[PDB]
């Protein structure tokens, strides 16, 4: 099958520059343009340019005229594009999509997308700290403990109750950055009866950092 | 600099139910020769990559149902999904392709349920916070609909407005429902100086607001 496949999550320094692929398969790379696509956390999508493979031959949108240089590379089958002098406003998910055959000039081929984040910041494990509700519950049905990873950077973190088996009743919440270092929380609601009868584990971990931490909730 | 303009920004509509919305644009996108409109529909699910579901104004791609109907010419066009399941919670996003190309701002698709009322649960600063040199206080407004949510908090009974920080889920795909995640942040000093703490919530679903609260005294 026709397949688009992006790099993984690039975390870099402002002004610097990063240069991000998409490799295509399935298809005669020369045949079709690549068009590029921007992404903020929760925004809009934003066009870039499209590239001509075998020629070579580029537009852009003017707004990203200076910023964005699309390559090809017949040879690899892969597409590239880098962003020069990267300021925060330059954090985002790219994506790269082949347009689809005819005059339809419509994106049928999507790439999983590669995440920027622009940032002076430095890698920080996170602390996580159990949370405890004040006073003991009553008899009845539920219980609500937590969570709190705080002080980390860069995302993500993956957190998970009692080594993924408590998967019912959890939330998890997006990260807020706080001056460079990214806090979320998780919630877990539980029984009555297994709190705190049972044991209950938060399981934090963060690939940027080298980090798993195990964190057990204690009530008093 | 053809822009796209699309509206409204944000729906809700329950299951089985029928919506539409519409993409304008600032110029034609027919062609006098050909007779097409360069106008496609996108819609974009959390965590996704777009996938196009209508091109040329009106025609779907393999395996797109027919609920989806695109249609309109010239300047308005417009997308239209009947019988609207879980699973079509997405933005979707329409984009002009008569010259270069351009992106409409968007249209979220929220699904529509019963108003619940949260579950609040206030908690206390760890130990091992307390030992570092901060103090968090964490409130959870857990499962709730509409989206529209008041939080509110009170040291002593008397209203705190500085070091609060919310986080929101998207709606739950499973039990359609929002939460939240309501962080007030002190210093060991003040945190141990007051006594009384308070998560205020006040929700379409009461006029009088749903109010947890612990003392720091006990334990």
């Amino acid at each position: 099958q026709v397949q688009l496949q992006q790099s993984g999550p690039e975390l870099v320094k402002p002004g610097t520059s990063v240069k991000m692929p998409c490799k295509a398969s399935g298809y005669i790379f020369t045949d079709y343009v690549i068009s590029w696509v921007k992404q903020r956390t929760g925004q809009g999508l934003e066009w870039i340019g499209e590239i001509f493979p075998r020629s070579g031959s580029t537009y852009y949108n003017e707004k990203f005229k200076g910023k964005a240089t699309l390559t090809a590379d017949k040879s690899s089958n892969t597409a590239y594009m880098q962003l020069s002098s990267v300021t925060s406003e330059d954090s985002a998910v790219y994506f790269c999509a082949r347009d689809y055959y005819g005059t339809s000039f419509a994106m049928d081929y999507w790439g999983q997308g590669t995440s920027v984040t622009v940032s002076s910041a430095k890698t920080t494990p996170p602390s996580v700290y159990p949370l405890a509700p004040g006073s003991a519950a009553q008899t009845n049905s539920m219980v609500t403990l937590g969570c709190l990873v705080k002080g980390y950077f860069p995302e993500p973190v993956t957190v998970t109750w009692n080594s993924g088996s408590l998967s019912s009743g959890v939330h998890t919440f997006p990260a807020v950055l706080q001056s460079d270092l990214y806090t979320l929380s998780s919630s877990v609601t539980v029984p009555s009866s297994t709190w705190p009868s049972e044991t209950v584990t938060c399981n934090v971990a963060h690939p940027a950092s080298s980090t798993k931490v195990d964190k057990k909730i204690v009530p008093r | 600099d053809i822009v796209m303009s699309q509206s409204p920004s944000s729906l809700a509509v329950s299951a089985g139910e029928k919506v539409t919305m519409s993409c304008k644009s600032s110029q034609s996108l027919l062609n006098s020769r050909t007779r097409k409109n360069y106008l496609a529909w996108y819609q974009q699910k959390p965590g996704q990559s777009p996938k196009l579901l209508i091109y040329w104004a009106s025609t779907r791609e393999s395996g797109v149902p027919d609920r989806f109907t695109g249609s309109g010419s010239g300047t308005d066009f417009t997308l239209t999904i009947s019988s609207v399941q879980a699973e079509d919670l997405a933005v979707y996003y329409c984009k002009q392709s008569f010259y270069l190309r351009t992106f409409g701002g968007g249209t979220k698709l929220d699904i529509k349920r019963a108003d619940a009322a949260p579950t609040v649960s206030i908690f206390p600063p760890s130990s091992e916070q307390l030992t570092s040199g901060g103090a968090s206080v964490v409130c959870f407004l857990n499962n709730f609909y509409p989206k529209d949510i008041n939080v509110r908090w009170k040291i002593d009974g008397s209203e705190r407005q500085n070091g609060v920080l919310n986080s929101w889920t998207d709606q739950d795909s499973k039990d359609s429902t929002y939460s939240m995640s309501s962080t007030l942040t002190l210093t060991k000093d003040e945190y141990e100086r007051h006594n009384s703490y308070t998560c205020e919530a006040t929700h379409k679903t009461s006029t009088s607001p749903i109010v947890k609260s612990f003392n720091r005294n006990e334990c």
